[PDB]
């Protein structure tokens, strides 16, 4: 039982290493906030007819 | 056979299994997946542990 036991938390610690390296590669630096608290232009180009 | 020998017999006393290192963890493994009723011991890593 100790070692069925055993075999089931290496299952689970194997997905979490899954689950680790997911988050890892999906956390990425998407993160510069060119913006702050200051006066920003904005600009469109857009076409609407309704 | 190591089970039948453990079953049959009242004689489980300490055998070796003298492998190559790849298969190291494999061993140790693959009797725990298959029958887990013996105690494994594996021995490498440093002298400490």
């Amino acid at each position: 039982k100790l070692n069925i036991l055993s075999l089931d938390k290496f299952k689970e610690q194997e997905v979490w290493k899954k689950e680790n390296r997911l988050a890892l590669q999906k956390r990425q630096k998407q993160k510069f906030q060119p913006n702050e608290t200051i006066l920003q232009f904005l600009s469109t180009a857009w076409l609407m007819t309704p | 056979l190591l089970a039948y020998l453990a079953c049959e017999k009242e004689n489980w006393g300490p055998h070796l299994i003298v492998v190559p290192t790849s298969v190291l963890l494999n061993w140790e493994m693959e009797f725990k997946r298959f029958a887990p009723g013996f105690k494994v011991l594996t021995y490498y890593g440093s002298p400490q542990q």
